[PDB]
RNA sequence: UGAUGGCCUACCAAGGCGACGACGGGUAGCCGGCCUGAGAGGGUGACCGGCCACACUGGGACUGAGAUACGGCCCAGACUCCUACGGGAGGCAGCAGUGGGGAAUAUUGCACAAUGGGCGCAAGCCUGAUGCAGCGACGCCGCGUGAGGGAUGACGGCCUUCGGGUUGUAAACCUCUUUCAGCACAGACGAAGCGCAAGUGACGGUAUGUGCAGAAGAAGGACCGGCCAACUACGUGCCAGCAGCCGCGGUAAUACGUAGGGUCCGAGCGUUGUCCGGAAUUACUGGGCGUAAAGAGCUCGUAGGUGGUUUGUCGCGUUGUUCGUGAAAACUCACA
C-alpha cells in the first residue's frame, strides 16, 4: 500500500464504470474535500459521511441522468507519488480545452482552474475531471 | 475505376440529392485459395461526407472495383454518422482507437488548415472541417487509420452535454475560449442564413 | 516506467547505423584504383557491371563502381571516388565521378548530360 | 532572374488561360506536345503543382522569388492563403497592371525593366518593389510619348481598375489608397493548397 | 584611464556611430559601459543624439572624449556645460522639417481633384 | 604574499574524500547564439560578439601599476642557418604570400580620408587595426537577355492513325522604346573631420546623373514505371545499360540507349558529405515486456525510492509578491 488517492479515484473510475449508482470509502479530508467539489460542480450524485470502521466513511451516490449514463467522464490523478505535480498561477491548464474541471490545492486551499485563474496563486494540481 | 467518363443515349446516371463530396481510401487485393487456384476479389472503402459535417463509413468486399466502390457507398449511407465542431475548428482536442491505430486531434486558429495525413485528410475534409490541427500513429496501416477517425470524432459533442451532466451551465463547461469560438461559427451562420432568405 | 529508476538510468538512443566510410564523410575522395575486374549482380538483374577498388588518400580501401558504358581509368589512376548506394552488387557503394579528375566522361551520354561527365556539346 | 518561355505553352499545360485571351490556347486546350491528348496520372500531387504552375505563369514572377511570397505570408499574423494572395497582388507591376495601363503582365515586366515608371518620386528598376498604400505613381515622358504606349494609355479599355488603385489624371497617377482585400481582389484559383503542402 | 569614444556600426559605404564610454586598452567595438549618444556622418545633418546627464556625470568623473568626440561634444554644447563656460546651449543642427506620412497623399489627393 | 588560505614551513593531532560516484581511461575550450523540430527535444560553437588558454618544445627569471611577456630574456633539448670549426645566429597558431596536407579556402594590394589606439603642450609622428579594393556563382538579394502584332501555322523535325497532329502565335515578316550593358559629358556625400594654415578622400571620376544607338550584346540545367508533374516513336533484347527503394533489358522498354515531345528550375541546375525532423526509431511530453524485442531459477534485505488516520508547529520543497537582475547585436514586434 503506498497511494490512497490514486486508490479513490480508481475506485470512482471502476464503480460508474461498472454502472453501480454508489461507492463507499474511508474518510481521509482529502478524498472527503475531493468528492465535495465533485458534487459542487455536479459530476456526482450526493456524498455522505457516516461512521464505520475506527475512522469514518463517505459514501457517494453518482448523478445519473435519464438513463444509466455518468455525468463522470473519467478520473485520473496526475500529482502521483514519485511524480508530484505543481503548477503557477499562469499556466493553469484548461480541463478538456476549458471544458472539463481540475483540482488544484492551494496554499489558499483547494481551487480549480477558473477559480484559481480568477484568483491567481498555484502550487499544485491534482486530477480532472470534465 | 477505369473509363468512368461516358456520354451516351441512354436514360439517366442516377443523380440525386445529397451532394456529398466521394472519397475511397485504398483497396487491397484479396486472395481466397481454392483447391490449386487463387480466386482474386476487391475490397474497398467508402467514406462520404457532407460540407455540413456528417459522415459516412462504409466498406464493400465485392469481387469488382465498381461493385467494390458501390457497396462501400451504400454501407456509408446506410452507416452515417454526425460530427459536432465550432466554425472551422474542432470543439476539443481528442484522441481515438482502432486497435493498434491511433488519432490526436486538436482545434487550430481560424484559417489554418486541415492538416493531416492523407487518409485523415480524406476523412476529415469530408465533413465540414477546413482548420483544424490533427495526427496519427501506430498500426502502420489505412484501414486502422481511418475507422480510428470517426473513434476519435465520435468523442465530440457540444458543450450542452458536460452542462447537463454538471447540471451547471457552460462557464467551467465553455469558457470565454470557446464560447466567444462558438459565438463567432453560429454569428457566421446566422448571417449565412440571412444572406440566403432574400 | 519507474522514473526514479529513469534518474538512475535510461534514456539513450539505440545506434548510429553509420554509412559512409571513406574518412571524414568526405563529398569525395582521391585515390589510384586496381582490381577492375567486372563481377556479376544478382541473379534477377542479369548482366555483368564495371567496378574497381579503390586504395584512397583516406588510407582506406574500399570498392567504386564505374556508371556509364565507356570508362577512361586504368591501373595507377588518380580516381576521384564518390559516395554510392549499389544494392546491385554486393558490398559496392562508391562510384567515381566522370569528367574529373581521371576517368573521362562517359562517351555521347545526352539523356543525363550531366552525370556521366558528358559535357555540353558544342 | 527572369524566364524565357512563352505563355501558350504553359496555359496549354496547366489548362488555364494564362494570357487571359490566348487565342491559341483555346485552339489546343489540351497540354503541349505529343501526349497532351494522351490523358495523365491524376493526382493531388498534380493539382496543387498546376495551380502553383499558374500562379507563377500568370503574373511573370518566377519560383525562388515566389518561394519567399508564401513563407512571408505565414509569417504574416492572417491565415497563409490570405497573406499569400495579397502580397502577390501586391507587386509594382501588379499595382500598375490592374490600373489598365499595361496591356500584358510583360509589358509592365518590360517597362519596370526599362524604368518608365515612378512610385514616390523615385526611380525603382525593380519589378520586385514594393508599392505601399498611398503611394504617389507616376509615368516619364519618354513612354509617355512613345507610340504603343500611348496606345495603352489611351485605348486604357483594359481590366478595370481596383478599388485599392486610382488613376486620377492625365499623369497615370495611380494614387493607391488600401491594400487589395479577398472581398475585392477577384483572384484566381485558390492558394489554400498551396498552404497545406508547404507547410509539410 | 577613460575615454569617450565613437564606435562604427551600418553596413560598408554608409557609416554610422555610436558614442560610447569606455577603457582605451579595449578594441574600437568592445563592451561599452554605457552607450551615451549615436551620431551619423553619413546622414544629412550629421544627427547626433547623445543621452546628456550621463555624458555629464562622466565627464565630471574624468571622461576624456575622443578628439572627434569632443568635436561632436562642442557640436552639441555639451562641452559648454560640464565645462560651463558660455553656459549650455542647442548647438547641432538638424534634420530638415520634411512632410509626413499622410499629409503627402493629402496633397496628392488636393492636385488630383 | 596585496590581502585569506599546507600558499610554504617546524610541531602537534588523524583525519579528508567517495556509490548523491572519488580516484582512473578516453574525450572537449566555453557562452551570447545559431540550425532542426509544432513543441519538447536534439546538433554546432562558422562568422559577428564574451572570456580563457596558448605563441619550436621543455625548465627559470626579470621588470614595471601591471608579463604563458606572440615581433622581452636566460637555461636544457630539438630543428635550421652561418661559421676563421674556435663558435655563433635564428622561430608568421600577425598581415600577404611560399611550400605540405587535403576535393577544397583567395593579394607578397590602396589610404590612415573616417574610427580607434600610443608618444609628443602641440604641430605632427606611428597603427598589415581600421577604412577600402583585388581574388571565389562561396552564399544571399535584385536586374536583363526584350516586346507586341503577325497563319489557317509557312520551313522543318518528330510521331502518325498516313487523316492529321507536337513544335506552333512558335515562325518568317511589320512596329515599340531601349533598360542593363557601350560610347561621350558632369560627377561626390562620407568631412560642422583635422590643421590654424589656406589646405585637407585609398575609397573613386567609381556610382551618381546628362545625350547617344538597334532588338539590338546576354540561357542553360535536371527528370519523364510508380512513389513522383513529365510519353510516344525508334534503337540494344538479360547485352548495352538504368534504379533513392520496389526494381526495368532474353526484339517490339514511356524504366535501358536514342530522338522528338512534355514536366519543372534557371545563371543556375543536378551529384556527393553532414545534421534535425518525419521515427512515437529511447515513448518526460510520447513505448513496451503471456504468443512478436523483453519478469533473472527462487527467497530476504543494505543503499534507494516509497507511504495509513489524525492534532499543533515550521514554510525547506512548492506557490504568491517587490526589486536587483539576465551586454549589444541575438530573435521578434513596431518605425525609418
Amino acid at each position: 500500500m503506498t497511494d490512497p488517492i490514486a486508490d479513490f479515484l480508481t475506485r470512482l473510475r471502476n464503480a460508474n464504470s461498472a454502472y453501480h449508482d454508489e461507492v463507499t470509502l474511508p474518510h481521509s479530508k482529502l478524498k472527503a474535500n475531493i468528492a465535495e467539489i465533485l458534487k459542487r460542480e455536479g459530476y456526482i450524485s450526493d456524498y455522505r459521511t457516516e461512521d464505520a470502521r475506527v475512522g469514518k466513511s463517505l459514501v457517494v451516490q453518482l448523478k445519473y441522468g435519464p438513463s444509466r449514463e455518468r455525468s463522470i467522464a473519467g478520473l485520473r490523478r496526475v500529482s502521483k507519488p514519485g511524480l508530484r505535480v505543481y503548477a503557477k498561477s499562469t499556466n493553469l491548464p484548461r480541463v478538456l480545452g476549458g471544458l472539463g474541471v481540475a483540482i488544484i490545492s492551494t496554499s489558499s486551499g483547494l481551487l480549480t482552474d477558473r477559480q484559481a485563474a480568477r484568483q491567481g496563486v498555484g502550487g499544485e494540481v491534482l486530477a480532472y475531471v470534465w | 475505376r477505369g473509363r468512368r467518363d461516358d456520354r451516351g443515349g441512354r436514360g439517366r446516371d442516377g443523380g440525386d440529392k445529397s451532394n456529398y463530396i466521394e472519397r475511397v481510401v485504398s483497396i487491397n487485393r484479396v486472395s481466397k485459395v481454392v483447391k490449386g487456384g487463387r480466386r482474386f476479389s476487391f475490397t474497398a472503402l467508402v467514406i462520404v461526407g457532407d460540407g455540413k459535417g456528417m459522415v459516412g463509413v462504409g466498406y464493400g468486399k465485392a469481387k469488382e472495383v465498381p461493385a467494390a466502390i458501390a457497396k462501400g457507398v451504400e454501407e456509408a449511407r446506410k452507416n452515417f454518422f454526425r460530427v459536432p465542431l465550432i466554425g472551422s475548428t474542432i470543439t476539443h482536442p481528442v484522441q481515438g482507437e482502432a486497435a493498434a491505430g491511433v488519432v490526436m486531434l486538436r482545434p487550430a486558429s481560424p484559417g489554418t488548415g486541415v492538416i493531416a495525413g492523407g487518409a485523415a485528410r480524406a476523412v476529415l475534409e469530408c465533413a465540414g472541417v477546413h482548420d483544424i490541427l490533427a495526427k496519427s500513429l501506430g498500426s502502420d496501416n489505412a484501414i486502422n487509420v481511418v475507422h480510428a477517425t470517426v473513434a476519435a470524432l465520435k468523442l465530440l459533442q457540444r458543450p450542452e452535454e458536460v452542462a447537463a451532466r454538471r447540471g451547471l451551465p457552460i462557464e467551467d463547461v465553455a469558457p470565454a475560449g470557446m464560447l466567444k469560438a462558438r459565438r463567432e461559427s453560429e454569428a457566421l451562420a446566422a448571417a449565412a442564413a440571412r444572406e440566403g432568405s432574400a | 516506467p519507474t522514473i526514479q529508476q529513469l534518474v538512475r538510468k535510461g534514456r539513450r538512443d539505440k545506434i548510429a547505423k553509420v554509412k559512409t566510410a571513406a574518412l571524414k564523410g568526405s563529398p569525395q575522395r582521391r585515390g589510384v584504383c586496381t582490381r577492375v575486374y567486372t563481377t556479376t549482380p544478382k541473379k534477377p538483374n542479369s548482366a555483368l557491371r564495371k567496378v574497381a577498388r579503390v586504395k584512397l588518400t583516406s588510407q582506406v580501401e574500399v570498392t567504386a563502381y564505374i556508371p556509364g558504358e565507356g570508362h577512361n581509368l586504368q591501373e595507377h589512376s588518380m580516381v576521384l571516388v564518390r559516395g554510392g548506394r549499389v544494392k546491385d552488387l554486393p558490398g559496392v557503394r562508391y562510384k567515381i565521378i566522370r569528367g574529373s579528375l581521371d576517368t573521362q566522361g562517359v562517351k555521347n551520354r545526352k539523356q543525363a548530360r550531366s552525370r556521366y561527365g558528358a559535357k555540353k556539346e558544342k | 532572374a527572369r524566364y524565357t518561355g512563352p505563355a501558350t505553352r504553359k496555359s496549354r499545360r496547366l489548362g488555364v488561360d494564362l494570357v487571359g485571351g490566348d487565342q491559341s490556347f483555346e485552339k489546343r486546350p489540351y497540354p503541349p506536345g505529343q501526349h497532351g491528348r494522351a490523358r495523365i496520372k491524376e493526382s493531388e500531387y498534380r493539382q496543387q503543382l498546376q495551380e502553383k504552375q499558374k500562379a507563377r505563369f500568370s503574373y511573370g514572377v518566377m519560383e525562388k522569388q515566389f518561394r519567399r511570397y508564401y513563407e512571408e505570408a505565414n509569417r504574416q499574423p492572417g491565415k497563409t492563403g490570405d497573406n499569400l494572395l495579397r502580397i502577390l497582388e501586391s507587386r509594382l507591376d501588379n499595382v500598375v497592371y490592374r490600373a489598365g495601363l499595361a496591356r500584358t503582365r510583360r509589358m509592365a515586366r518590360q517597362l519596370v525593366s526599362h524604368g518608365h515608371f515612378l512610385v514616390n518620386g523615385v526611380k525603382v528598376d525593380i519589378p520586385s518593389y514594393r508599392v505601399s498604400q498611398y503611394d504617389i505613381i507616376d509615368v516619364k515622358e519618354k513612354s509617355l510619348n512613345t507610340l504603343p504606349f500611348q496606345i495603352a494609355r489611351e485605348t486604357a479599355g483594359e481590366r478595370p481598375i481596383p478599388s485599392w488603385l486610382q488613376v486620377v489624371g492625365e499623369r497615370q497617377r495611380i494614387l493607391v489608397h488600401q491594400l487589395p482585400e479577398r472581398a475585392q481582389i477577384d483572384v484566381p484559383l485558390t492558394e489554400q493548397l498551396i498552404v497545406e503542402l508547404y507547410s509539410k | 584611464a577613460v575615454k569617450i569614444k565613437l564606435t562604427r556600426l551600418g553596413k560598408i559605404r554608409n557609416p554610422q556611430y555610436r558614442i560610447i564610454v569606455a577603457d582605451a586598452r579595449t578594441r574600437r567595438d568592445g563592451r561599452a559601459i554605457e552607450v551615451i549618444g549615436r551620431y551619423h556622418p553619413k546622414e544629412e545633418p550629421s544627427l547626433i543624439q547623445i543621452d546628456s546627464e550621463r555624458a555629464q556625470y562622466w565627464l565630471g568623473v574624468g571622461a576624456q572624449p575622443t578628439e572627434p568626440v569632443l568635436a561632436l561634444l562642442k557640436i552639441t554644447g555639451d562641452w559648454q556645460k560640464f565645462k560651463g563656460l558660455p553656459g549650455a546651449e542647442g548647438t547641432l543642427k538638424v534634420k530638415e522639417p520634411k512632410p509626413s506620412k499622410l499629409d503627402l497623399f493629402n496633397a496628392a489627393l488636393a492636385e488630383a481633384e
